[PDB]
């Protein structure tokens, strides 16, 4: 385990890698909003399908 | 030197003087002192003590001149500004022909010190030489800091300071007194080598000499165990590790794992923080973080191999760390405890990130989440700024000192700000600058000194709170991903909701100043944003928006409506926060009356402002559209459609929408 | 011809026995260990 | 040379483990490595061929 | 129930580094710099508060007296230890010290190898870097400079290791002497307004070692007054080792450098012993010291020629001058010219202690010692000889008015009828103002200025004997410029203008100054005459006003005298 950990290690500050979580969140939020608005359009269409009958 | 010291007190006896006269006299004095310093390398004294005293005096004068110029940034330090400026221009970027004439005196002093024999007699000469060495070291440090400041990319003095450190590595061997000053100098040289690979220090020191110096310094004041020399050696180690030094860092961490390395003793000190002085604990934790962020594979490995002694002590510290410690016995220890907790949280977050990368962070995180009580108490809440006493002190100082203001004592960032009573206000200088007239001393240790000390302690506490904020933000951000499964959901959701509520309440309550600390706008909004994001991804919310949205609405109402102003990130993050909040509400009636305010006053106003400005805009308009779409989906709206028809028709949004569509 | 030999030897020996050249490696090693720790941490974080 | 070799090895270890560390017996790092080999050999070919090409200009007197 | 646990911690701690033994170097440094943090540190606090360290510092001879502690050595060395044990055994076989002390010194040297290596000559690359920096300043030695490889390979050798061990042994001896001296100084002449922790530590150390309690109206000086012979007897072994190196030591190590180092160490140890004795003596200024000890001390000085045999070399002048000054100071102290004249003129018994005045043998010994010293042609004996001559000049007249034990002396060496020898000695001493010049030099080396060889309090308490000598000698020899310049160089010492501070110190340190305004002899003869000779004789009055204004800044009772 330690062998692979040292093999795949990069010379750089650790506090910068964890920071990437912010970027990843900012890039996931977009897709999450797109899923919100798609499940919303879906819901709306559904309620219309239950309005017409 | 006495003339310069007297001129330093520019806050006052002085009939027959003026700023220009004092400035010219100081410039002439600086020129004369520099000429003497350049000429002393040629005279032949009957003995070495005379030249030593002369060098000590001139170095002390130059140091007092340099520090006085950068210690403050107000007009109080303008009388000696042409002089300090001259000395700096002549000791940082001298001509190449007379560059060595200004450096040979220091080299000769270091040589004479490193080859003076040890003697039990003649204590006068010994103390004079010690003071001379300390003055030379302080002057070197001041020059290094001055070069680091003002944006100096090419420092020709560094080439000579390296070969001077070549001697300073052995100089402490003659006298232990030099161990702290020397290390300080080295720390400042390393700092100048960071913001400027650098010249390999091992090439100047040497393998054997470097190993001997490491074996001498690794033990932090073991025979006595003082706090000053300890914080000094811990800051030195942190600075040496933070820079690109790799050979020295490896020899200091490994010790040639670690059996006699600095870390072997740092763990021995960490396992007794419950009784150790909080002042030294901060420096020890800073060293730990500096060794982890740059050399994690060693520090984290050793800590996991010995976690049975560190995790227990961390849990003990966390459980018995009250939040409001001001009211209890102790006022200055609050900032120290907050800084210690912030460093502990940062280290926990880093080791949890490493374990997650190694896929061994489940049990450790599950055991640590039960220790976040101190965080829930004094974490994201930064309302401990107590602007009341700060404003009172400012008014009392402006009423008694019309000319000098309270903000004039702000540090110029020349030296790393201490997390003590001198974080923002320069007390070391104020003690000698305002102590000439009655009012500073005060009866029964009262007056302006105690109030300034309390204000500095409060600012240090706020800084420690911000550090803990960042640490806990990272920790919780990684834990939200770690604790994805369906367990410990109750306490987890409770903690997240409490954090969000504390953030939203602090966003409304009194804000801190923007000139002292960093603007909080957009700094603590994304935290709650991502928290609610991940909690919605997990779908484990108690649909308790009935009260959570009130704070967001109050913030959106009392934000001055900077829809398109410079505060665009703040507006966007607030919009995303309210979006996720109203989405969580949709998943859940008394909700419609509480959510119609955003549909009536917020969405319409922002849409009209955007339509009027557009005559940046695309993403904001898309976010507003998504907000309205997700807000029109709440179940409470399918019945209040009648009630909302009029509010939606009053602004005639359809006209502007069709216009922009054209 | 000894002079030439010790001249070459002195040149290469002088080139090797330099503070900077010797220091670069030491600096590099730590400079690597930084990335080692950073990568290992960021790896453990994204070890899912 | 030995220490430098150790360094390079460790760098390889860190890069390889960082990029992938849940299957060190996989075919990706395989393709990477073999493909690197090919790159190096191709470089050798290119350079030496260029050298020989240069050597011909001398005969063009 | 006095073990060496805190004194000599287990070898496992010394080797693993979990507890660095508090060597005498660190204690001496902390006591010399008067650092608050170090002196109040837990480690040093527990080390000094232990009764074992108290018994050791009260009996330094036992610290190096040859004993058979083979059992203790084996028990300590059992439960890199083989080399440590071998070095300890070799050192114990070479020097007469016990095996425990040798083992402790070897452990301290092992812990201090970094310093011993860093204080060595630099390598070739360092010399090259220094030359590059230089572009006067020629304090290097490139002719002998070598690379680091050959410097380290030679450092780990056996001969070099043994030489370093011996050097560390000598350094630790000097450090122990300086540390005990500074400790006695701080415990006897503690400055006021110090931190509460320092006062508490002082009171604890006193009550534990000497039972000296400040809340008692009469503290127990017995255990503090018994520290004079404890070191006057050790000075014998010091001079014996100075005049003869260890025989069991290998001849290969007995080189010029080693001989010079041994001589310097012996001189430093003798100076520290003399200083400790002078301190323990001035602790009780008015009362006399036991004549049984002064007899042996004067016999010792007679035999050794006032340490002129070991100090006769020209390479120990820097250490000889202060050594001679301190010898003269302690001689004048034990002589008590002031109290001696008071007793000879008052005839009332002091009751503090019996003086040598009632023993004719001691008087004969002192007289023959002074005669031998003056015949040998040495300057260090100038003030002591002059003083003794004055005493004899007062005894002669005391006999003329009575024409009792001193009569035996006066008639034993044929000193009753003729007064030629003492008169000739005084004439030679006063010729060319040699006595005054040597006294001024001693005061300079025993003052408070940065040129002084000892601490400020040491010189402040050492100038008292010279001031008393000038007091009793002023009414004998008339007023003249030479004695005045001598007293000026004594009281002022030649310090600078910025050497004046308002730092409040113990009254004892201010005694040497206030005496000028306390005793009528030093008031109506020097101060009054100096004021009357103004501005004609400007330097005396000026320097007197300067020193008075510099010394009476905090003394509110005499702040408006200048």
């Amino acid at each position: 385990d330690v062998d692979t950990y040292l093999s795949n290690l990069q010379t750089k500050t650790t506090l910068s890698m964890i920071a990437d979580g912010l970027e990843r969140s900012a890039r996931d939020f977009d897709a999450f909003l797109e899923e919100n608005v798609t499940l919303e359009w879906e819901a709306q269409r559904k309620r219309i399908y239950q309005h017409f009958g | 030197a006495a003339l310069i010291d007297s001129a330093a007190c520019s806050a006052v006896p002085w009939l027959g003087t003026s700023e220009k006269i004092l400035s010219r006299v100081a410039l002439a004095i600086a020129q004369a002192a520099l000429d003497v310093y350049e000429s002393t390398t040629t005279w032949r004294f009957r003995s070495e003590l005379d030249r030593s005293i002369l060098v000590r005096d001139v170095v002390g004068l130059m140091h007092k001149l340099v520090v006085h110029a950068h210690t403050l940034s107000s007009h109080l330090t303008s009388t000696l500004s042409p002089a300090a400026a001259h000395i700096i221009s002549s000791f940082l970027t001298p001509p190449p022909s007379a560059s060595s004439l200004r450096f040979q005196p220091l080299l000769g002093t270091l040589l004479v010190a490193l080859i003076t024999p040890r003697a039990t007699l003649y204590p006068g000469q010994s103390r004079i030489l010690a003071e001379r060495v300390t003055s030379v070291l302080a002057f070197c440090t001041s020059l290094l800091r001055a070069a680091d400041f003002l944006g100096q990319t090419h420092i020709p003095l560094q080439t000579h300071l390296f070969q001077s450190a070549c001697l300073l590595a052995r100089l402490p061997a003659a006298n232990a007194v030099y161990r702290a000053p020397v290390l300080e100098l080295l720390r400042a040289l390393v700092e100048v080598a960071g913001r400027a690979e650098p010249p390999s220090l091992l090439g100047y020191l040497g393998s054997h000499a470097a190993r001997s110096f490491i074996s001498l310094v690794e033990g932090i004041d073991k025979p006595f165990g003082r706090v000053e020399h300890a914080v000094v050696t811990w800051r030195f180690f942190a600075a040496v590790i933070r820079n690109r030094q790799q050979w020295m860092a490896g020899c200091l961490l490994t010790g040639r794992v670690g059996e006699g390395s600095v870390l072997a003793a740092a763990m021995e000190r960490l396992r007794e923080v419950k009784s150790l002085d909080v002042q030294e604990a901060v420096a020890v934790m800073d060293f730990v973080v500096s060794a982890q962020n740059y050399w994690p594979w060693t520090i984290f490995a050793v800590r996991k191999e010995k976690e049975v002694v560190d995790a227990l002590r961390g849990y003990v510290r966390g459980l018995k760390a009250p939040g409001m410690v001001m009211k209890t016995d102790g006022a200055a220890a609050a900032a120290f405890q907050a800084r210690i907790a912030a460093y502990v949280a940062e280290t926990f977050a880093m080791q949890l990130y490493h374990m997650r990368q190694m896929r061994q962070a489940e049990k450790f995180a599950g055991e640590l989440v039960a220790d976040l009580d101190y965080f829930l108490r004094e974490g994201v809440m930064v309302w401990g700024y107590n602007a009341s006493l700060h404003g009172n002190f400012a008014r009392n100082f402006a009423k008694r000192f019309p000319g000098v203001e309270v903000d004039d004592f702000k540090r110029t960032m020349w030296l790393p700000r201490e997390l003590g009573k001198g974080y923002y206000y320069a007390l070391e200088v104020a003690e000698q600058m305002l102590g000439f007239d009655a009012g500073w001393g005060g009866v029964k240790q009262s007056g302006f000194r105690k109030e300034m000390e309390t204000a500095n302690l409060n600012l240090s506490l706020v800084e420690a709170q911000v550090s803990l904020f960042h640490a806990w933000e990272y920790l919780l951000l990684e834990l939200t991903l770690s604790l994805l499964p369906k367990k410990e959901n109750a306490a987890f959701a409770r903690q997240v909701l409490q954090v969000v509520e504390q953030c939203l309440e602090a966003n409304q309550r009194s804000q801190p100043p923007e000139n002292i600390f960093v603007v909080l706008g957009h700094a603590r909004a994304g935290l709650a944003l991502t928290l609610l994001q991940r909690l919605a991804d997990a779908n484990q919310l108690p649909r308790d928006v009935t009260h959570l949205l009130a704070l967001v609405s109050s913030a959106i109402h009392a934000v001055e409506n900077p829809f398109g102003a410079n505060d665009l990130p703040y507006f966007r993050t607030l919009l995303k926060i309210l979006f996720v909040v109203l989405r969580a509400a949709k998943q859940g009636v008394a909700i419609t009356q509480q959510v119609l305010t955003i549909l009536d006053r917020v969405v319409a106003r922002c849409f009209r402002a955007l339509a009027a400005l557009v005559h940046t805009a695309p993403e904001d308009l898309a976010l507003i559209t998504a907000i309205l779409q997700a807000c029109l989906s709440v179940p409470g709206i399918e019945q209040c459609q009648v009630q909302v028809l009029n509010i939606m028709a009053a602004h005639d949004v359809f006209q502007v929408a069709v216009a922009l569509f054209s | 011809d000894e002079d030439e030999l010790k001249q070459k030897l002195q040149q290469i020996d002088k080139t090797l026995n330099d503070p900077a050249q010797g220091s670069r490696l030491e600096e590099l090693w730590s400079r690597l260990i930084v990335l080692r720790g950073y990568a290992e941490d960021l790896k453990d974080q994204i070890n899912q | 040379g030995k220490d430098l070799a150790k360094m390079i090895k460790e760098i390889n270890d860190m890069s390889n483990t960082l990029s992938k560390g849940s299957k060190p017996d996989d075919p990706l790092t395989q393709i990477v490595r073999v493909l690197n080999g090919h790159l190096a050999q191709l470089q050798w070919i290119d350079t030496n061929a260029a050298a020989l090409q240069a050597k011909v200009a001398a005969a063009q007197k | 129930t006095l073990t060496d646990r805190t004194y000599l911690p287990p070898l496992e701690d010394c080797l693993t580094g979990r507890t660095v033994i508090l060597s005498w170097r660190l204690v001496a440094s902390a006591l010399e710099d008067a650092d608050l943090a170090r002196l109040t540190s837990p480690a040093l606090s527990t080390f000094l508060r232990d009764g074992f360290v108290h018994e050791l510092l009260k009996h330094p001879a036992r610290v190096f007296e040859p004993k058979d502690l083979k059992q203790e050595f084996e028990t300590k060395t059992s439960s890199g230890v083989d080399t440590i044990k071998k070095d300890a055994l070799w050192l114990a076989d070479a020097v007469a010290i016990n095996q425990v002390a040798a083992l402790r010194i070897v452990l301290i040297e092992y812990q201090t190898r970094a310093h011993s290596h860093l204080v060595l000559p630099l390598s070739t690359q360092d010399v090259a870097n220094i030359q590059e920096a230089a572009g006067i300043l020629s304090l290097l030695n490139p002719a002998s400079a070598v690379d680091a490889e050959t410097m380290w390979c030679d450092f780990e050798t056996e001969a070099r290791r043994r030489e370093r061990i011996l050097a560390t042994y000598l350094s630790e001896r000097r450090s122990f002497t300086a540390a005990v001296d500074a400790l006695v100084t701080f415990l006897l002449h503690s400055a006021p307004g110090q931190h509460k922790d320092l006062d508490s530590l002082r009171r604890a150390l006193l009550k534990d070692a000497f039972a000296f309690d400040e809340d008692l109206d009469v503290p127990d000086r017995s255990k503090l007054l018994t520290m004079a012979p404890t070191y006057m007897n050790l000075v014998e072994d010091c001079i014996a080792r100075a005049q003869a190196l260890p025989a069991k030591l290998g001849e290969s190590f007995k080189t010029e450098a080693f001989e010079l180092d041994w001589l310097r160490t012996a001189i430093t140890e003798a100076v520290h012993s003399l200083s400790i004795a002078f301190q323990a003596l001035d602790l009780d200024t008015p009362y006399f010291a036991p004549h049984e000890l002064l007899s042996e001390w004067f016999e010792l000085m007679n035999s050794s020629l006032f340490l002129e045999s070991i100090l006769g070399f020209e390479v120990v002048a820097d250490l000889a001058m202060p050594a001679r000054s301190l010898v003269s100071a302690i001689c004048l102290k034990m002589l008590n010219i002031d109290r001696t004249i008071q007793f000879l003129h008052d005839f009332d018994y002091p009751d503090g202690e019996e003086p040598y005045l009632l023993s004719s043998q001691t008087l004969n010994k002192i007289h023959t010692a002074v005669t031998n010293a003056v015949n040998s042609g040495v300057a260090a004996s100038l003030p002591v000889a002059f003083a003794w001559s004055l005493i004899v000049h007062q005894m002669h007249l005391g006999y003329q008015e009575r024409a009792s034990p001193y009569d035996d002396f006066l008639r034993e060496q044929r000193l009753d009828n003729d007064i030629a020898p003492v008169e000739q000695i005084a004439m030679l001493a006063t010729s060319r103002g040699q006595v005054y010049q040597v006294m001024s030099e001693m005061a300079l080396c025993l003052g408070t200025t940065h040129e002084a060889a000892f601490r400020p309090a040491v010189g402040a308490r050492a100038r008292l004997v010279f001031q008393d000598l000038l007091k009793r000698a002023a009414y004998l020899i008339p007023y003249q410029d030479e004695p005045v310049f001598s007293l000026l160089a004594i009281l002022a010492t030649g310090r600078q203008y910025w050497d004046v501070t308002d730092a409040l110190s113990a009254s004892s340190l201010n005694q040497v100054y206030t005496d000028m305004l306390d005793d009528e002899t030093l008031f109506t003869q020097f101060t009054m005459q100096a004021i009357n000779r103004f501005p004609y004789e400007f330097n005396p009055f000026s320097v007197l006003c300067r020193v008075l204004a510099a010394a009476l800044i905090t003394n509110k009772d005499k702040a408006d005298v200048v």
